[PDB]
Parts: C-alpha cells; structure tokens; sequence
C-alpha cells in the first residue's frame, strides 16, 4: 500500500469576502444602512530610508538623490471624519464531510483514509477544532490590522438557519485573547453547532459582523491587490486595494487564514502562540518553516505514518492533521 | 546586472518574487535620478529582452524631448 | 446563374460551439461553404417534400463570440480548449485543439419552385424553422428558443413581384430587419485588379492575399495604406489534387456509393458590407458550383455587383 | 555656456547623452575619439563616472569642438 | 559522379559526427556501423532507414490525432479558379515533410547534402547514371542507394481516408454528390509561416518598426498582423508528423477572419451625460479612427485626384455605413427608451436613436415621441462630419473638392432617405 | 458481415451554455429580471505547501523557498452580498432517431444497425434511459459543486411546445438523492416526455432553471477554461472561468457530462454510484476505467456481439450501449 498520485481536498469553512462599512458606536444595533468605506487616493511624496550599498554612501550622492524624491499615488481607505466604528460583514459556511476526498488514484489508499478519518471521529468529535475555530471566530482575529489598538471590539454572530436568524452570539472581542482557549457556555454552544456542521449532522450557515471603535477618520485597512508594473501612464500607482464594486473589502483568503490561527502544537514553542495549519506550518511575517519535515512532524510525514504503516500519532498532532484536511489543499505526487 | 542605454539605467530589484510559479523580478528604468517605469519580468530573460521591453518608453521620451525642445523657425 | 423567385429570411439563429477555424490558414469566421452546405441538407430535409428548390445564401453575422486568450506577454492569441475522457487504459487523451465560438447570423435563402403555388407562404416558413431548429449549422449546435420571443417568424418575400418601386421598398423593409450585422460577398474581381497592379513589381499571387488584409504601415515619403472595406481572407472553395475515383477503390470511405477525391483548399478574399450599400437583396446569396472536369468545387456569391 | 569663468565640464551622466551606443546622437566612443584626434582609451578614460577610478574631465575646447563635431551645438 | 571524391568526403564528415559520440566498447561498434556505410556503403543505410519512410507535400496527419492514410504529394498546378490562391503555384522552394515515423533524417540529410552542386542527391531518386559514381563502389552499392533513392520519393498509390480524415458531400449540379478529403498543405503552410517570420522578425522588420517608432525615415515600410492566433500540433511531442521543428512545436498560426465588431456586447454608447446632449459626440474607436483617417487625407494631386477623390468618397460612404450600424446597434440595446438628465438632444439623438412606441410616445406623440424626424438627425450627422472634414478655402480649387462636396451631399440624403424610410 | 470503416453518430440530448444569475429567495418565481453574476479578478498570495522531494528536505533551503512570495491572479466568481441564491438556466433540445448514424461506409451493417436498435425499441421503450436522464435532470446534478452544501436546491423544467411554455415540473432536488433512482407521477410523466422525444415521435424543447440556496456573497463554481501554458514566457493568470456575454456560465459539454450520469451497471461495483456513459466507462476524477475491454462488458465488443454475431446482451447492458448511441461518438478502426 503506498498513497494515491492525485489527491485532493475541498475546503470546508468558506468564508465570503469581508465587506467594510462605517458608523457611530452605539448604533450598531441599527447598523443595516451603514454606508460603505470608499477607497480613495492620494499623494504620496517618498523620502530617501532604504539602507544604502555603501558603494553608494558618498554624501554627494546621497544629497543629489535627496533634491529630487519620488511620488507615487496611493490607494488608502478611512473611517468618515464623524464615524468612529468600523463594521466588517461576512458570511461563513461550515459544511461537514471533512475526510473524503474530492479526487484520488487509489481505492484502497481513499478506503484505508476514510476509515482513519471515521475513526478518528469515533475516538473523539470535532470539539477541539471547532471549539479553536469558535475561539478565532469570537476575537475578532480575522481584523487583521483593524483590531491592532482598537479601543472595543464586539463580534455578533449570527446562525441563519433559514431565510432568517435561527440564534445570535454577542461576544467581547479583547476579552477573550489572541493566546490561549478559555471556556465560556455560549462559546461552547457555538463550538457544539461548528462541530454539528462539520459531522455533516446540519447545514450551518453562519453571518459574523465585527464592529471595532478605532476613532474618527482613522485609517482602515483592507486587502491589498497586487502591481506587476507602474509607469506615468497611470498615477505612478504604487498601492492598490482591494474592493468589491464600490466598498473596501477583505480577501476570503484572508479571513481563512485567520479562522485556522489554531495550530499550538508545533515542536518549536507554544509561548509564541497559535499559527494557522498549514503543511510544513509556515509563517510568512516570520519566513520560517515550523514543522519542518527534518523533524517527524509535517502534515505529510504525519499523514503517511498514520494513514499507511497505522503508526497514529499523538492526539495533538492527530487533531492538526485533520485540521489540515478541513483546510483541504492538493496532496500529491 | 544593471542595463545602461545612454543616460537610461534599468536596475532589478535584489530580491525576486514568484508570479504564476515562474520567478520574477522587478526592473526599475531610471533617467538619472528620475524613475521612468517598473515592470515585472521573469527570469530566464535574456539583457536583449529587458532592453526591448522599455524600448517603447525610452523612443517615448525620445519623441517627447524632440518635439519640446526643437528650436524656432523663421520664415 | 438562377435568379431566385422568392426570398426566405431565416432572421436571428443563435448558434453554441460552432467551429472556429475551418481552415489551416484562418481562423475567424466559419467558411461559407458551411451555409451551403446547410441549405442543401435543408434542401435535403424538408425543401425537396414541398416541390421547393434552394439554391444560395446571404449571412450577414449580427454577432461572434470565440473562446479565445491572449497568453500575457504575447500579441498573439490561443484557443480555448475542453477536457476530453480518458484513455482505455485511464492515463489522459491526445490534445488535439479546435476553435469553438458562439454566433447570431441570419440567413437569406432563394426560392425558384412552386413557393407560393402550392403552399402559402407563413405555412412553409415556419415549417422550414421548425425543420431547421433540430439541425446543427457549422459544427456546433444551433441554440434553441430562449426569451428573443419577439424574432420568432420569416418572412418569405417575393423577389421579383409586385412594382419595381414596390420591389425596392419592400426589401428595404426586409433589410431593415437586416442592420445589426454586415452581409458577407465575395471579391475575386478586386483580387484580380490588385493582382494585376501589384506584379508590375513581381509575380506572386498569394503574397497579394497576404498584402490585401494587413495594417500595411509605410514609412515617411509612418502612414497605413488601406483599403475601403472590410477585406478578411476566405477559403475561396476546393481544388482537387487527385484524379477521380470510384465508390470501392479508396477505404474508409464515408460511403460506399459516392465517388471519392483527394482535395486542397483554395483560399480567398471575401468583404464584410453594411446591406444597405447593395440595393438588390438577390445580389448576397452565395452559391456552390462543381466543375467535375476539373478539381474546382467553389462556392461564392456571382451575380452580385 | 561659452563663458568660461561659468562653465564646468560635463559629468559621465550629461556625458553619455551625446557619447554611446544608447546616446541620442548614437556616435560610440571609437567613433567620439576619431572626431576629437584621440585614441579609444584615452576617450574612455573620460567615461568612468568617478574621479577615484582614473578619470578626467574634459577640456572646454574639446567639448565644445565635440559637440561642434557631433551637430548639436553650433559652437561659432 | 561525387560519391567517389567528394561523396566520400561527405560519409567521412557523417563518420566523424557520428564517431563524435565514439567510446571503446560500444561506440567502437557505433563507429564500426557508421563506417559499414561511410566510405562507399552508405546503400546499407539507405536499405536500413532510407526509403521505409517517405512522405508528400501535403501530409493526412493533422486531420486526426492517428488517422491512417497517404500523404499525397501531388497537384503541382491546378490554376483554374482565377479568384483564389494556394497550391495553384507553390514554384518557389515546395519543401516536403518525411511523412512517417521514420528517425532515420541522415537519409533526408545525405538527400540535399551532394544536391547542391552535384547530381547524386538530385538523380539518386531516379535515373541514377550520377549514381553509378555517387556510389564509389561496384554495381551492388550503386544499385542499393538507388532502390532506396527510388524508395524515398515513392508515392503511396493506393488511396487510404479514414474516419479522422474529413470526408464531405459536395453537391453535384442537378445530380448526386462526391466525396472529399482535404489534406493538410503542409508545404503552403510552411511557406506562410516562413513569410509570417519574415514579416513579424526579421532585421529589416526591426530596423522600420524602429523607423516608425521615432518618426524618421526608411527607403521600406513594414508589415504587422492582428489577431493571429495559435495552433498546436499532437503536443509534447511535436515530430510524430514531420515539417514540425523545435522552434516550430507544433506552430501552426492563423490570420484572422473576423467580422468587424469583435467586442463591446455591453452597450457602449447609452445616452449619457456627456453624450445625450451631444449625440455626434462619436463613441466609437473604429468610427474615430476613420474619422482621423479620412480628415488626414487634405493633399491634391496633379494626377492621382482622378481616383483619391473615388476612395475620399468610398471612405466617406463607409463612415456614414458605421454611422447607420451604430444607430441600430444602439436601437437593439435599448428596452426602455427613456429620457434621463443631459439627454438634451433627445429631440434630435432621442428621435433618431428612437426604439419602439412606448406609452409616452403614443400615437398622440406622433410628432413628438412618434416622429419622423430625419432631417434633424441629418443635419447634426453633417454638422459632425463638417466638424471631422473641415475644408480648406481653396480645397474646391480642383474637382476633388466639388467631387468631396457632392458625395457628402449625396450620403447625406442616402441617410435622409433610410431614415425617412425607417421613420415608422 | 463486419464493422464498417466509419461509424459516426450526432449526439441526442444537445444542451446549452448553462447560464448563471443571482437572488433572494422566495423572488424565485419573479426570477426574470435577476442580474449575473459575473468573474471578477482577485490576487492571491501563498506558501510551500505541496509535497518535497527527499533530496528537497533541506531546512535552510526550505526557509528560503518560504521567504520568495508565491503570487497569482485568479478569476474568482461570487454572489452578491445580499442575495443568496443562485440560479442556473439552460435549454435542453431532444431530437429522436437515435439509431442512425450520422456515417456509414457498409450498407449491410447499418441496416442491421437499424434493424437492431427497432427491434431494440420494440421489446421495450426507452423507459429506462428517459427515467435516468429524467432524475438527472430531477436532482441539480449539473450543478457540480454549486450543489455541494447547498440548503435548499429546487428544479423547474418547462417543456415548450410552441412560442408559449406546454407544460412545467417542480422538484425538490434535495430530496431526490444522487444514487438511487426513484419513481414518482410527475417524474414519470417528465419521463414519458424525454422518452416520447428520444423515440422520434415529435421534438422536445426544455428550460432547465435551478435555485440552489447558498448564501449571502458566497462564491460559486462556474466552468474553468483551458489555458495551454506560454512556457518561456511570463506568469500567467493561472486560474480563468469561462462567461458568455459577461455572465459566469457552465460548458455545454459539463451540462451533458452531467446528465448522463446514469451508469450503475460496471461490473466493479454498484454502490459507488452511477457513472456518466462512454466506451470504455472512465471517470476523470476516479482517474480509473471501469468496463475494461479484457471483460466483455465495454461498449464496443457488445456492439460487436449484438450486431455482428447475433448475441444479444442482458437488457441493463443494451440499455448502455442505447444510452451511448444516443450519447454519440466517432467509433471505427
């Protein structure tokens, strides 16, 4: 037995593109036609802050690039000057089904993954994970830089069940932190209901707004497109972001991203915190691999020891991987 | 491995990047200490390519600079 | 070579998947000889069991659609391209690439038999709607009825009946259902003339269909000689490399009881212009013609200036 | 400028818009130090772009007779 | 007969180049086997892999992914359609594909390599008193390189489709029908091709396109071709049909045939702001483009004006033609014809871009929502064009002028009249 | 007698380009004026997350291959923020005379061709492969992943005789489930319809409109276009959904790959589900052919026995084999 040479994995948890509005605190209640932020430019003039070559330090130089900088024109997006709250709106999916592939080679390699997966739930269900996914749903750690000193922060999730609201949560944000996994009732009856979608037991279909008291005009931040090339036929545009017709808008990636921050198990540490599940569970802010495959704890080496010799691993490490399968991706030679 | 035509100078930018699985980098072309234009081209191009990909701007400038500062004429 | 008694108006087909490329030189729209030999097989269908005979077409292309891309760092352009099943052994197929587009082209069809005779004339149109509404036009599948409830009916027109004036006004009546898109003709005689104008340098014929239908940029006497149409390039029709041959003698025929022979493509150049510019609607119906003698099988549009 | 109290000779940047095979004027070097009477590298050694790395600067007389010699200035 | 001197010195360079890769136990049988057919025995190669492969000038391989058949290689002429073009007169360099699955291309090589200035690679496929030397050895050489010279350029005879060939009905004129098989004109579409890399590359195509892009002069123009587009060949593997090189994978690139209006299915042109006021405003890059087009043309000639003036009144047709197709494709792009704010020509634009009779426009707006009103619409439509074509003073000097004047006034009353004529 | 030399047949069952639009629930049956929904462009950054080589282990070669950006461009397609549901419309054309090829070379094979398919006809109706074709078209399975976690998805089928619709049907495509085959009046009536069609008794037109209820701003699944690579050349967009006249679309061909999932009858097993028809039964997600031609049970050597040697199959196998001529093909040496 060896593993399939196509293997692939359909995501579970898709979020919607988060959408940007703006508003007065206190109002939030009333916060249907809150108008959206607008993505707007401006003049940017660059001064000289790059560290030089040292082949290029001579005090001549540096002057005669200093009298002439260079200007850019740059997407920004903030708060009205009356509108101290940024409200940010989208809807998530928890669907279920999380072991079977969407693509395989091998019968007997997708029939031997089904029954780990199956016991894998047999031995415990969906509570660690969906109580973690509970966790980054009730921070609001898919603000990404919006919640960075913000004064209140306060998640409204929704359960929509049918064409109307089945339950709703009210959770504090800053209370419960970006570190560690308390325990709360409504945080565990919320955890209980991402964990009845993932056993494919219901349909959950979650709104999760976010309102964060930042201050007037301030600066939000959206997603941020990507520039291949920049010449004086445009502004000189250096920055763009990103928008959905006309609001300023959060990738779905991104708040994928920041719905699996859950990762607390590799080797490295566990001070620093939870990072998202990937494999080889990388962080691109740091541009370092935990979980190098050097070390016997990658998603890959974990998965063929489980899964092919029977060798299960801890339940930490079990619960990553199949945190990895939720998050789907393509496995393969 | 700048590129140097005449006054015009087009610098990569020192760290590539990975567009469409294929490595890339940014080349700056410069007109002293002005900055004309920034594009994104691959590697496994050639210094001929790079050249004739900023070509268009560079004939630009030519035309621009002709047409304002050609002398007078009397008749 | 046959005037038509009356004219049927096949008014908006909208067609999925048609081919693309129907040549080895071009790629845009389909070859007439597609529409040729789609009133034939209507000829063969339900135009024979009406004491009716057709002849030609006028195809005017009210709107293409290609499944085409431009690949990110080149001018140029590559076809767009469908996952065919896997082998018997289940490892992937052979790419073969073809050339699918959308098209909304209405068709104009001559009559010269008992038209309004033995049948009226709303009776055979619709009946030749529903016939052709089953079929497929170049390759792909002509779409059905979808919510263009209002373009539904034809509108078979007596050609030469009626007054002169009458006649005149009546099909600018009939192309005003015609404005949206520009009819398709045939320009041999202006190949020719600038043929014959061009070998005073040197004698080629298919570097002229190479300069007729470019962006000729010439230098400072940095203008674009042009021309004062729309010339496009055209499979002008079939030449035959190879002798006549018997039904048996060649295998893997597609019958048995037809004659066989190896063909070569002539190509051509043909004129998109608006229909109002042609004040006889007879002049646009592209005719096929076979000179067995010889390799010719040509269609085009003759009696049409 | 002709005044020579006012004058200061050209840097290699102000030099290669007229001197290169990407000048404006597009005359090489080779063909640059056959107008002026020199040879290839002693024009060359007008060329580096620093005052360290062996360069001098061109004289008033050879620079003006240069761009004489090159049709850009008429230098009466 | 060069075999004997310089035909030897061609085996001896094909020795060395296959002796390049010579090693001690298996390249010394290599080179053995190289000089089996090296000296004078080069009808041993010829016998091995020279003429099991041969090919014509137009290959049956890209009809199908694998479809069995002959790749005929004749028809040298067949001018009898004086409107068309293709294999009527290839004449210059018909080049042929070694049609098969043959590897062996030193056979295809040794072909052309004593062909140019010896009659060994010219007479080796048939009559062969050149190859009586060109072999260099006694009776059984000669007569193996000329079996396999004739073996080479053999055609096939016996005709072979298949269903991956493309077999059509042509209708017969009052009769039955034939059946057709096109092949693929392997040898035009190389000739093309290597016209189009002319054309598109080229140090003569670099030299005007850098002529024309600073604004100097060249003693040449140069060419450039739109939308052409791409076709590959088999795959990966672009030499299971040969003519198909490395840099030619499979390239297989078309011209376009297109009709005019390529894109813009959304409505372009609404009745804005800036544009319902000003309904001549133009929104068009090809009406544009023409427009710049024929106001450039403002030089007389002496001589040419005889047949300028006719194309300056071809091109003015064809601009009022564009004009006509723009107002029925905005008339098909309008479901509800309403007037909004700065759609103040709408007596004019409203009028002449009208659509169908609303309730406002009823028959009591049979002037106003219902009218025909072509001579408005008429008289913006030559304010436009006087505004595109303004004419010079002493322009109407010559007949050009008169002739410009008389077919502007003779467009105008052609709209006048379809728009009368399409005014209910 | 033997095969003849071509062998071509037009496919029966033509649908179209399988067109998308968005809405509200319960404005279903006002669903005429609903907007499409068209592709957008977004940019998507990403880490190292499929398999390494083991000479590619290498931790510093790792945190190296992290630290260069990995950036695409993908066409992305999703629904409105506030609505949530997407309907798909196609028109669906049956013909009938589904024994005649479209070629032939031999007169004799193709008159015992069209003796077997009438005595074929004759012993039963096409009952069975218009019951099949009708379910496929009951449950949304054109809906490929649209389906996939949807909470409600409803089917109108309306038949149009002349300019005026001739008669509708209303399903529950949840309810009808993906692997059995059921029996209802107004599924068997559907079924009377696309058989009466098949049989050449008249010409059936059909508007297929689905309502899947997904969510607000989700993202859907149009069909992906194929971009053969310009390898030399720069990074491509490596994602592109195919749109008719600004309009995310389904192929007409991922439609009729759709519908004739009918196959339960391979011989590797039954409770895997049904399979689309084709010679040499492979489905290319599977990756694997099942009907493999060292069995007798793939689609040319039964036409072979039943045609040419007079043995005629078990009756679900020449439902197979009718069911692949009215799929169609270019069969022969």
């Amino acid at each position: 037995l060896s593993t399939a040479s196509v293997l692939a994995f359909e995501r579970k948890l898709d979020p919607s593109d988060a959408l940007m509005s703006a508003g007065a605190w206190a109002q939030r209640d009333a916060s249907q036609e809150w108008p959206a932020v607008t993505v707007r430019e401006k003049s940017v003039r660059g001064t000289i802050s790059n560290r030089l070559k040292t082949k290029d330090r001579d005090p001549a130089k540096l002057d005669a690039s200093i009298q002439s900088p260079n200007l850019q024109t740059v997407d920004v997006a903030n708060l009205p000057s009356d509108a101290d709250t940024l409200k940010v709106r989208f809807t998530l999916r928890v669907l279920g089904g999380a072991g079977t592939p969407s693509a395989c080679n091998d019968a007997a390699y997708r029939d031997k993954l089904l029954q780990t997966v199956a016991t894998y739930v047999n031995e415990q269900g969906f509570a660690e994970l969906a109580r973690r996914y509970a966790h980054n749903l009730a921070n609001a750690r898919f603000l990404w830089r919006n919640r960075v000193g913000a004064e209140a922060v306060e998640v409204r999730i929704n359960h929509i069940r049918q064409g109307e609201v089945a339950r709703t949560w009210r959770f504090d944000a800053l209370a419960i932190g970006l570190r560690d996994f308390k325990a709360d009732a409504e945080l565990d009856a919320l955890a209980e209901l991402i964990a009845s979608g993932l056993s494919g037991s219901g349909h959950v279909l979650l709104e999760v707004v976010a309102f964060a008291r930042i201050g007037d005009g301030q600066e939000v931040f959206p997603s941020q497109e990507l520039i291949l090339d920049k010449g004086d036929k445009k502004g000189q545009k250096s920055k763009t972001l990103y928008s959905v017709r006309d609001a300023a808008a959060i990738h779905s990636q991104k708040i994928g991203n920041a719905l699996r921050t859950i990762d607390t198990w590799y080797p490295d540490e566990d001070g620093l915190g939870p990072i998202a599940v990937e494999p080889y569970g990388s962080v691109t802010s740091q541009g370092k691999a935990y979980r190098q495959p050097k070390q016997k704890l990658d998603f890959y080496t974990l998965l063929d020891n489980w899964v092919l010799r029977d060798e299960a691993p801890a339940v930490e490490q079990q619960h990553y991987v199949i945190a990895n399968l939720i998050r789907g991706g393509v496995f393969g030679e | 491995n700048a590129i140097h035509i005449g006054p015009f100078s087009i610098t990569p930018a020192a760290r590539g990047l990975h567009y469409g699985g294929l490595p890339h980098h940014q080349w700056t072309l410069y007109y002293g200490p002005r900055e004309m234009a920034i594009k994104t081209l691959p590697d496994s191009y050639t210094s001929s390519e790079v050249r004739d990909e900023f070509s268009d701007i560079i004939a630009e400038f030519v035309i621009d600079a002709r047409h304002r500062y050609a002398p007078d004429v009397l008749e | 070579v046959t005037d038509p008694e009356a004219l049927l108006l096949l008014p908006r087909l909208s067609i999925q998947n048609a081919n693309a490329i129907s040549s080895p030189l071009t790629w845009g729209f389909p070859s007439p000889g597609a529409f040729t030999g789609f009133v034939h097989a209507l000829q063969r269908r339900v135009g024979i069991s009406l004491d009716i005979e057709l002849d030609g077409v006028g195809i005017v292309c009210h709107r293409f659609e290609a499944q085409i891309s431009q690949p990110a760092g080149k001018r140029t352009k590559v076809f767009n391209l469908t996952r065919n099943p896997l082998n018997r052994d289940g490892s992937t197929a052979a790419i073969v690439e073809e050339g699918r587009a959308h098209l909304e082209v209405s068709l104009l069809l001559g009559v010269h038999g008992d038209g309004l005779d033995d049948h009226p004339a709303q009776e055979i149109a619709r009946q030749v709607q529903e016939q052709a509404g089953a079929m497929r036009l170049a390759g792909g599948s002509i779409l059905p009825w979808c919510n263009e409830r209002f373009p539904a009916p034809n509108a078979e027109l007596l050609m030469l009946g009626g007054s002169d004036e009458q006649r005149r006004k009546n099909q600018r009546r009939l192309t005003r259902r015609l404005l949206p898109g520009f009819a398709l003709v045939s320009r041999e005689a202006l190949l020719q003339q600038h043929l014959e104008t061009l070998r005073t340098t040197l004698p080629e014929a298919t570097t002229l269909d190479a300069l007729l239908d470019l962006c000729r940029i010439n230098f400072e006497p940095w203008q674009v000689r042009d021309k004062p149409g729309w010339l496009v390039p055209i499979p002008a029709g079939y030449n035959a490399l190879s002798p006549l041959y018997l039904p048996g003698e060649v295998r893997n025929a597609r019958d048995r009881e037809t004659p066989l022979r190896f063909v070569e493509n002539l190509f051509g150049l043909g004129e998109w212009l608006s229909p109002h510019r042609v004040a006889a609607l007879s002049d646009l119906l592209w005719y096929h013609h076979a000179e067995p003698d010889k390799g010719l099988y040509r269609w085009s549009t003759p009696r049409f200036v | 400028t002709h005044d020579a109290e006012e004058w200061r000779p050209p840097t290699s940047w102000e030099l290669r818009h007229v001197v290169g095979e990407g000048s404006f004027t597009g005359v090489s070097g080779a063909a640059a130090a056959a107008l002026l009477g020199m040879s290839a590298t002693n024009f060359r050694k007008y060329t580096a772009g620093d005052s360290a790395a062996n360069r001098q600067k061109i004289s008033f007389a050879a620079w003006h007779y240069l761009l004489d010699r090159l049709g850009v200035k008429r230098a009466s | 007969q060069e075999l004997r001197q310089f035909i030897e010195s061609f085996i001896q360079e094909r020795l060395q180049g296959k002796l390049d890769k010579l090693h001690p136990d298996e390249d010394d049988k290599r080179q053995t086997l190289l000089a089996t057919h090296r000296r004078e025995a080069w009808l041993a190669d010829a016998a091995r892999r020279v003429g099991q492969l041969q090919l014509v000038t137009h290959t049956l391989k890209p009809i199908h992914p694998d479809a069995r058949g002959s790749n005929l290689h004749s028809l040298p002429q067949a001018p009898g359609q004086p409107g068309l073009a293709g294999s009527h007169e290839l004449g210059d360099r018909l080049v042929s594909d070694v049609v098969g699955n043959a590897a062996a291309l030193d056979v295809f090589k040794f072909l052309s390599l004593q062909y140019q200035g010896k009659n060994l690679l010219n007479w080796l496929t048939e009559d062969s008193a050149e190859a009586v030397q060109a072999l260099s050895d006694n009776a059984e050489q000669a007569r193996e390189w000329r079996q396999a010279f004739i073996g080479i350029t053999a055609v096939k005879g016996a005709p072979a489709s298949h269903s991956l060939a493309k077999q059509l009905y042509f209708p017969l004129p009052g009769s039955g029908y034939h059946l057709l098989a096109p092949l693929f004109p392997t040898s035009l579409v190389h000739h093309v091709h290597a016209l189009l890399r002319e054309a598109r590359f080229g140090d003569a195509a670099k030299a005007a396109r850098e002529a024309r892009s600073r604004q100097e002069s060249w003693p040449h123009g140069f060419s450039e071709y739109p939308n052409l587009a791409i076709q590959k060949f088999g795959g990966t593997k672009p030499q299971n049909i040969s003519q198909l090189n490395s840099e030619r994978y499979g390239e297989n690139w078309l011209l376009p045939s297109l009709p005019p209006h390529w894109q813009r299915q959304d409505q372009r042109a609404p009745i804005r702001h800036s544009s319902v006021f000003e309904h001549d405003f133009g929104r068009s890059p090809e009406v544009s483009r023409l427009t710049r087009t024929l106001q450039r043309l403002l030089a007389k000639t002496r001589h040419n004006n005889f047949t300028i003036r006719r194309y300056r009144a071809q091109l003015v047709g064809q601009i009022c033609d564009e004009a006509l197709q723009y107002a029925a494709r905005l008339r098909e792009l309008e479901p509800g014809w309403s007037a909004t704010p700065g759609c103040q020509l709408h007596d004019a634009e409203q009028l002449w871009l009208d659509p169908l009779r609303a309730q406002t426009d009823e028959t009591f707006l049979q002037r106003r929502l219902r009218g025909d009103w072509p001579a408005e619409v008429g008289n913006r439509f030559a304010n436009w064009l006087n505004r595109a074509v303004s004419s010079d003073s002493q322009i109407l000097g010559s007949p050009e002028a008169a002739q410009w004047s008389q077919e502007l006034s003779k467009e105008l009353t052609m709209f006048k009249e379809i728009l009368e004529d399409e005014r209910d």
